[PDB]
């Protein structure tokens, strides 16, 4: 029935597992790590099928619980079980966290061989269970917004502003990447409204570190709530390094014909939904110091060689998602300095994109003023997403 | 030595929770802070163990915000073990406290100024390890003196050389080229290969910005390499690793020589050539051991010599031998040697004395790719094919690229499909090669093919048509895989739409069959593609008035007219109306042969 | 040059860590993590070499332990790949059939050994005989 | 090499001494530590004899621990686990029912050739046992053996042995023979689960009530597989199921619902059984949308189907499917969907004051699906389309860029079910020619200026402004530009000659889209040809569309309604997509 239970940590490392049926190898785990734990532009749902294998999952804190089969299983069953496994578990060791999982490997194994024989949600209520489980869980335990602000029109604007950084090899290995962001909030709201803010999972709460800082007004306990400053302010700052959506791939083909010519063809691919427009695209393809000149050709946008820059600069006004484009140049080299290989500087890009390369998505902003007369249904609400290139580099 | 340390460590281990662990650590910190703050002196043994316990806790993650003064007193001890632990603490926890630096700097002066090699060692390592400006300022001037003095132990010179290397990297301005130059170079003749190694690393860095100053090292480096690579089995037994004589020194010596052009003195350049050919010979000699550690040491030396050969780019016979020997690594158990061979051959391919050498091995490259499991080795197999491909190769290479594609994993398709489109375009002698390539390209790997590329094919087909009924049959016998995919339907529904005629006569490729087949794709396609098929489909009533009725009743149907889309609803209406209304000479004046393109 | 050397068990725990470049502790912690994610995920069939950030890593595993050197891109892979093995034999000799707990309980000794063979981001002493001789002299001092 | 492998000291050697110490509270600890080890990936294979020796015990915790260890080797490396079969055998005889169950389950989790010799007979003995927990295991383990190769003739024994303990005293026991059996039966030779039925049905629908959470569920599932023949047969079965608005909030209800709906083919309402049932089925579904998010999703994916087949049932209860700001996107979408389907000719009053709520929230994806839902609305209820188009104007004047663009695209589909009825608004829509960055929005305007061309005397320099950057344009925007500038010429001449040149110029000559080229040509082969016969193929009446899309094939609907509980009800796809 259920073919496998896998408890994974936030890194997508399988902490603990049990395969109940032999049609579910290494293949299942990496499938679920790749397409769910490290989903990128994938539409989340609790169930997903990949390579004929279905995948159920609950998120608990920093833990993922995941059920798996290759069969026409009882959908509602699987989930209810996973809720009661999380009842039971918490009745031995409290929260469901790596730590607590880590301490209770032997308990957890024990519950599993009881709570779930061969794949069938067998008997498993807390007190009913004592009789068969010998082990014990190991436990472990204003001043920024003056008063009387009135506006005819209660408005709020959110701007998710992100900078995406990349260094990538010629073969397309992300060598390093990180995003830097912030949510700027600009609000004209009467009173002293408490706001309730919700987003997706993507932020947990020269070597870039994952971090997330909030404005003093923010309280944590799920979600974020605050009484905002009036006008414009920064709600949260963050840096992230996992699961970044690299809007462009740059595929370089640099071919040194001898020591005299140099063939450089470069292709960029827009890796986001087709219905979205990236703008202000530049590609900056460098050239070596001893270059007579350059014959460049391209059939999207415009390109020019610039000598003092030692670089070709190719510009494209718009490029929608899931397209390809290509520049080709033929470069000409007078080889004085006899010796010393040209050390290639990377190809860099500029761009602008109307989503967050981190994946961040704003899900709600609820406003509630207690004293005054207005209601969140009244508040006019604009969101915007500006995603921007930072140092976005590909070796060639 | 330290039972108290062992017990703490074991207690940390016996801990059944990150909570239990944190509790035992804080307990320890409390104890250590007492005893450091306390009134009863600690004997050395205790300062040593407690400083060592704090180092341990540091290395588990937690913060250590004291102890530094106790570690600094250990520098002033005359007990090795106490000193060591002291030098380790400050080497791992570097604190900025302008005072302690001063005291550490005195402790160094004294261990250097002693003449005990061990204490000189700790001192010199501490310097290499931290290498702070203030340290450079205290000692940058003295280190050369220790390095060249006639009386310092070998172990100390090894350490001084590298410490001197560190400070030159961190603080060049403190390491001017003084009067020690020739004595540093001279160490390349030492009897002690460890000293030779240390010196070679230093000089190498120094040669980068100071070549002329160390010009003399070339000859010494050459005489030494060649003595190393020819010595027997009863020579250099100290530095012999799995029967390969001093491999790391050899690699370092071939790397020093990459700071310079070919030796200027003809005898020397001769010697170096004997050397390079001796190494290359050894490659062809079978193993003296079946342990992979032996081939790895031998091939370290092989690869670095190959780099020296490329960088000189001045001995054609060596370059050819280099290629041929890389050529033999492409068939090899070791993924490591395959990877490196393919990599190092991409370098050789861009070079005159070596391009045609590299061509010699296409067969071998196409056969390794064909059988290769590792992704990164594949990638480089393909990168090399791309780098050697010319007029001669292009058809061979492209043929095999396409052959590879039919069974190729997904990882690779994108890069290959890209290189093909490109090679086709740079090199194909004749319009008609191209089209045969692109239609297959699209049949196998079309969802990676650009927009231009499936367009631009048919921008050219016009000017030399004469394969419209090739195009059609391939498109068709393509289309009749119960497999085939989207851009096939796009260009295949386009081709047959426009000339299905040259194959509607063939009786198992009839108009009715043609149609039904397109329509076995229809309700899985996109709209701009149904757009195409809802134009394909109307040219069909005209050329083939035999199946106009089966056409007409898919246009009148609900799904075509009451279609959510503007184009689908626009085309299914318009076209039902063109086949029912006006005339038939007016039908033919609308879906005719297709007046052809210009040239850009 | 060598940028850092890690020894790390399957489970991600560091048993030795030596830096030869300026890094903050966060950045160190980050790197040790990144190195673990890359290296544990590769099976015997892969190369021992892999590009990492703007450097590369040579690694090999012994039992439950991954030995990793991060070095510059132009450094000689197989030289370092065998520096790792040369270092592990010395360790094996010096602890007599080395085990992991040896490295834990004598961690401060492990840095003596590293310092003998490596310094300022370069190979220092490669002979197992001489390094042993020195390590055993160091041990007998007070 | 074999460096770091020594087992003469280190962690493993240490644990080895501990596994042989004669203080069991130290042996127990060792084996905890060993299990700990496996899970972190260490090689404890060499401790195996020592761990196995710890089973030679009184103590139960200790035996249970060794078991957990051997079980880790079960799927992991099956060979290893086999080495101690000669202890599972003479270890399912022991008293303590806990131990017998424990040794049977373990053997059945092993998978190699030599599992049959030793498991056969002791499973024969386990199905016959004073304890229901041991038969409850023995039961589930019959299944296990089935998977490892063999139709096993004696298995015909077992195949029966399952049956006979469906008439067993314990519901844990029975409801397990069933769940064991009903899956055994999906490796299908043509006669299994075979029918002693009125007993089978009668003794199951009693098991079903004293049962656990999970016993109910697999029973409910075995039922729906079988076909009755008569009214009162169906009738009585259904009243017995009825009390299932019960325990497992969700799987229990929805497996009930599955049953109550295969057996929905009756002589309905001479007396009104049919009409009680459909009244009953409203509340329990309804209450699922108060359970957990994930399960809300499955329930909604099932209501979806359900509501196509019997739209009566939840006709009145549109209120539960109202969006709660804080639900997951995926439970927001499936709701919205069913909000359209139950969207009656009455409620559209509120349904619309809801969809206006959402379209002004901060979740962009959902806002877009809202305004589109406000199209779906008007194109399924005309007694409201008028108020829609007003609602849509509200949002267009609130200026939110992405609300405006989605709003226009719906307006077109609306300008098309109800042609020639909202002609007034066109100038309010052309106010916002400014900022339609998205390509769909544009082609929505262009087609608007396409029909209704003469209603604007200014329809000229509108189209001329777009030709500037005529490239830079989604090819679908140019296809729409062309068809719409020849809808303009089949009326206005001479003023149009300024442009219809510069336009058709490019479709046939510049642009490389060979589908655009074809459609550009086709036209020039009409307009610069004959001014009268162009009209009748082009401006020909578009037929009225209906609400074409959101609706499933009723053959397929039926099949999926038979799968109400399962994955197929989530994917809306037949099983054979995922064999
Ligand atoms: O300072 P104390 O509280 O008097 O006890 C310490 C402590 O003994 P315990 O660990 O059994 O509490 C030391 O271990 P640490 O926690 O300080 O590391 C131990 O040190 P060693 O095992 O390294 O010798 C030391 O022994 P000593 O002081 O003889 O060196 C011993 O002091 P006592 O002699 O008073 O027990």
């Amino acid at each position: 029935m259920i073919g496998g239970l896998f408890i994974y940590n936030h890194k997508g490392e399988v902490l603990i597992s049990r395969v109940y049926r032999d049609d579910i190898g290494r293949n299942a785990v990496d499938a679920f790590r790749v397409n769910v734990i490290h989903a990128r532009q994938q539409v989340r749902s609790p169930v997903t099928n990949i390579a004929r294998t279905s995948f159920f999952h609950v998120k608990r804190s920093n833990i993922w619980l995941a059920a798996v089969t290759k069969q026409n299983v009882n959908a509602a069953m699987v989930f209810e079980f996973l809720y009661k496994m999380c009842d039971v578990m918490a009745a031995y060791f409290g929260k469901i966290s790596e730590e607590n999982i880590k301490n209770n490997f032997v308990l957890i194994y024990e519950l599993l061989d009881e709570i779930l024989d061969f794949g069938y949600p067998q008997n498993s209520e807390t007190g009913a269970l004592k009789t068969f489980i010998t082990q014990q869980g190991i436990k472990s335990q204003i001043g920024w917004r003056r008063e009387g602000i009135k506006y005819r029109r209660n408005e709020l604007f959110l701007d998710v502003l992100e900078s995406v950084n990349l260094l990538m090899s010629p073969q397309g290995q992300v060598l390093s990447a990180h995003v830097s962001g912030r949510v700027v909030m600009k609000s004209y709201l009467s009173g002293m409204p408490e706001c309730k803010f919700g987003m997706n999972d993507k932020i947990v709460i020269s070597i870039a570190i994952d971090d997330c800082t909030f404005h003093q007004c923010v309280r944590l306990s799920r979600s974020i709530s605050f009484i905002p400053p009036d006008g414009e302010f920064e709600l949260m700052r963050y840096r992230t390094t996992k699961d970044i959506i690299l809007p462009f791939r740059v595929i370089p083909l640099v071919r040194e014909v001898g020591r005299t010519k140099l063939e450089v063809k470069v292709v960029i691919k827009s890796n986001f939904k087709p219905s979205l427009l990236a703008q202000k695209i530049e590609v900056r393809i460098p050239t070596p110091l001893n270059t007579s000149g350059v014959q460049v050709i391209c059939m999207k946008g415009k390109a020019k060689y610039k000598a003092s820059e030692n670089a070709i600069v190719w510009k494209i006004k718009r490029m929608a998602g899931m397209k390809e484009s290509q520049i080709s140049a033929e470069i000409e080299l007078l080889p004085t300095n006899d010796k010393k290989k040209w050390a290639r500087p990377p190809i860099s890009m500029n761009f602008e994109v109307p989503f967050a390369p981190s994946g961040l998505k704003v899900r709600y902003l609820k406003v509630f003023e207690p004293k005054l007369n207005y209601s969140d249904h009244d508040v006019i609400k604009w969101v915007r997403y500006i995603g921007r290139s930072g140092i976005y580099e590909t070796r060639c | 030595g330290m039972r108290g340390l062992a017990v703490f460590i074991s207690d940390i281990r016996n801990c059944k929770s990150k909570e239990a662990e944190i509790k035992r650590i804080n307990k320890e910190l409390a104890n250590i802070r007492s005893k450091f703050k306390g009134d009863k002196a600690l004997d050395g043994y205790s300062k040593k163990k407690y400083v060592c316990k704090l180092l341990f806790i540091f290395l588990l993650g937690h913060d250590i915000d004291f102890g530094h003064m106790e570690a600094v007193n250990l520098l002033s001890s005359n007990r090795y073990t106490e000193k060591q632990i002291g030098y380790l603490f400050i080497s791992v926890l570097v604190n900025s406290n302008s005072e302690l630096i001063r005291l550490i700097n005195n402790a160094i002066k004294n261990d250097l100024a002693s003449r005990n090699p061990t204490f000189m060692g700790l001192a010199l390592h501490c310097i290499a390890n931290v290498g702070s400006r203030e340290m450079a300022e205290a000692f940058a001037g003295e280190i050369p003196k220790i390095l060249v003095a006639g009386d310092t132990m070998d172990s100390v010179k090894q350490s001084a050389a590298l410490c001197l290397l560190r400070l030159y990297r961190t603080s060049p301005d403190l390491v001017p080229m003084g009067d020690w130059t020739s004595r540093v170079v001279h160490l390349l003749n030492d009897q002690h290969l460890g000293v030779v190694t240390a010196a070679t690393s230093l000089i190498t860095t120094l040669a980068q910005k100071n070549p002329e100053e160390f010009k003399t090292s070339v000859s010494l480096a050459v005489s030494r390499l060649s003595r190393i690579v020819t010595s027997a089995s009863t020579d250099l037994q100290d530095y012999t690793y799995y029967f390969v004589p001093a491999p790391w020194l050899s690699v370092k010596l071939l790397r020093l020589l990459q700071c310079y052009p070919p030796p200027e003195d003809p005898a020397v350049r001769g010697r170096l050539t004997e050397c390079l050919e001796t190494i290359l010979n050894k490659a062809q000699e079978p193993p003296k051991s079946k342990k992979v550690q032996h081939s790895n040491a031998k091939n370290a030396v092989l690869f670095e010599a190959i780099s020296l050969i490329i960088h000189h780019d001045s001995e054609p016979n060596l370059l050819v031998r280099a290629c041929n020997q890389l050529g033999q690594f492409l068939q090899h158990r070791e993924t490591n040697l395959r990877y490196l061979a393919l990599e190092s051959m991409c370098t050789l391919a861009s070079s005159e004395f070596s391009h045609e050498a590299v061509k010699t091995h296409i067969e071998t490259v196409i056969n390794a790719l064909k059988t290769e499991r590792d992704v990164s080795v594949r990638q480089r197999a393909v990168d090399l094919l791309y780098a050697m491909c010319d007029r001669s190769n292009a058809q061979q290479i492209v043929a095999e690229m396409l052959s590879y594609l039919e069974t190729a994993d997904y990882s690779i398709r994108e890069e290959i499909v890209l290189k093909v489109a490109i090679l086709a375009e740079k090199y194909a002698v004749d319009y008609t090669w191209y089209v045969d390539t692109i239609l297959n390209l699209i049949r196998i790997a079309g969802d990676y093919v650009s927009e231009e590329v499936w367009y631009r094919v048919i921008q050219i087909v016009i000017n030399r048509d004469d394969v419209q009924g090739y195009a059609a049959k391939t498109v068709f016998e393509a289309l009749q895989a119960p497999a085939c995919h989207e851009n096939l339907v796009k260009v295949g529904g386009y081709i047959l739409g426009e000339f299905g005629n040259l194959i509607a006569g063939d009786p198992r490729s009839s108009p009715l069959i043609q149609f039904n087949l397109l329509h076995s794709k229809f309700h899985l396609c996109s709209v701009p593609t149904r757009a195409l098929l809802l134009s394909t489909y109307i040219k069909f009533v005209n050329l083939f008035p035999e199946v106009k009725a089966t056409i007409q009743d898919v246009l009148r149907s609900d799904s075509q007219l009451k279609n959510a889309d503007v184009e689908l609803q626009q085309r299914a209406v318009e076209y039902l109306r063109l086949s029912t209304v006006a005339s038939t000479d007016i039908l033919a004046t609308v879906l005719e042969e297709m007046p052809p393109f210009p040239e850009r | 040059m060598i940028r850092f050397i890690l020894i790390q068990n399957r489970a991600g725990k560091t048993r030795l860590a030596k830096w030869y470049m300026q890094f903050d502790d966060d950045e160190k912690q980050k790197l040790i993590e990144e190195v673990h994610a890359v290296v544990t995920v590769r099976d015997a069939k892969h190369t021992n070499f892999v590009e990492f950030r703007n450097f590369k890593i040579i690694y090999r595993r012994y039992a439950g332990l991954y030995f990793c050197i991060c070095v510059d891109v132009n450094d000689n892979n197989l030289a370092y790949l065998e520096a790792i093995h040369n270092f592990v034999e010395v360790l094996n000799e010096y602890f007599h059939n080395v085990c992991e707990l040896d490295l834990v309980f004598n961690f401060y000794k492990v840095y003596t050994v590293v310092d003998e063979m490596f310094l300022a981001g370069e190979i220092r002493e490669t002979s197992q005989t001489k390094v042993l001789k020195q390590l055993l002299m160091l041990q007998s001092l007070e | 090499s074999k460096y770091f492998t020594t087992n003469k000291k280190g962690e493993i050697f240490e644990l080895k001494a501990e596994l042989n110490n004669e203080k069991k509270e130290k042996r127990k600890e060792a084996v905890k530590k060993v299990i700990a080890a496996m899970t972190v990936g260490k090689d404890v294979s060499s401790l195996f004899p020592d761990v196995v020796n710890c089973m030679q015990t009184d103590n139960l915790e200790l035996k249970k621990l060794v078991y957990l260890y051997l079980m880790n080797y079960a799927k992991s490396q099956p060979d290893m686990a086999i080495m101690a079969v000669n202890s599972f055998v003479k270890d399912c005889e022991d008293p303590n029912p806990l131990i017998r169950a424990l040794a049977v389950r373990t053997m059945g989790c092993i998978r190699v050739d030599k599992i049959t010799e030793y498991l056969c007979e002791p499973l024969r003995k386990c199905l016959k046992d004073e304890d229901p927990y041991v038969r409850k295991t023995a039961a589930v383990c019959v299944a296990k053996l089935h998977d490892i190769n063999a139709q096993m003739v004696e298995d015909q024994g077992f195949l029966d042995s399952l049956r006979d303990l469906i008439a067993d005293s314990n519901p844990m026991v029975v409801a397990n023979a069933v769940a064991a059996l009903s899956e055994i039966s999906e490796s299908h030779p043509n006669s299994n689960l075979l029918d002693l039925n009125p007993q089978n049905i009668n003794k199951l629908l009693t098991a079903l009530n004293e049962c656990t959470e999970w016993g109910q569920i697999f029973i409910l599932d075995c039922l729906s597989n079988y076909n009755p023949k008569d009214d009162r047969e169906a009738q009585s079965i259904c009243e017995r199921v009825t009390p299932r608005l019960s325990h497992a909030n969700s799987a229990v209800v929805l497996s009930a619902v599955k049953v109550l709906m295969k057996f929905l083919e009756l002589l309905p309402k001479d007396s009104d059984y049919y009409n009680m049932l459909l009244k009953k089925l409203a509340p329990p579904l309804v209450t699922l949308l108060s359970g957990e998010p994930e399960v809300q999703y499955v329930a909604l994916r099932n209501i979806n189907l359900i509501v196509q087949k019997r739209p009566e049932i939840l006709k009145q209860e549109i209120k539960v499917f109202f969006v709660k700001y804080n639900d997951p996107i995926y439970v927001k979408l499936e709701k919205l969907d069913i909000m359209i389907r139950l969207a009656s000719q009455a409620n559209i009053a509120q349904v619309l004051a809801e969809l206006k709520e959402y379209a002004t929230e901060v979740d962009v994806d959902f806002v877009r699906k809202a305004v589109r839902a406000i199209g779906r609305c008007a194109i399924k209820v005309e007694q409201s389309a008028e108020r829609c188009v007003s609602t849509l104007l509200d949002l267009i004047q609130t200026k939110v860029n992405y609300v405006v663009q989605e709003a226009i695209v719906v307006i077109r589909d609306i300008f098309r079910k109800y042609p020639n009825k909202y002609e007034s608004i066109i100038a309010t829509l052309c106010e916002n020619l400014d900022s339609l960055d998205e390509p769909d929005a544009r082609a929505a305007m262009i087609w608007i200026v396409g029909e209704y061309a003469e209603r604007i005397d200014n329809a000229d320099e509108l189209l001329e402004s777009f030709l500037e950057g005529f490239h830079d344009e989604s090819t679908q925007v140019q296809l729409t530009l062309l068809t719409a500038i020849v809808k303009l010429f089949l009326k206005k001449p001479s003023e149009t000659q300024e442009l219809v040149q510069q336009v058709l110029s490019l479709a046939t000559q510049d642009s490389d889209n060979p589908d655009l080229r074809d459609r550009g040509y086709i036209y020039w082969r009409l307009l610069s040809t004959d001014p009268v016969t162009a009209k009748e193929v082009v401006l020909s009446e578009k037929p009225l569309i209906s609400e074409e899309t959101d609706l499933i094939e009723p053959t397929l609907l039926d099949e999926l309604i038979c799968h109400i509980g399962s994955l197929a009800s989530v994917y809306h796809k037949p099983p054979n997509a995922f064999v």
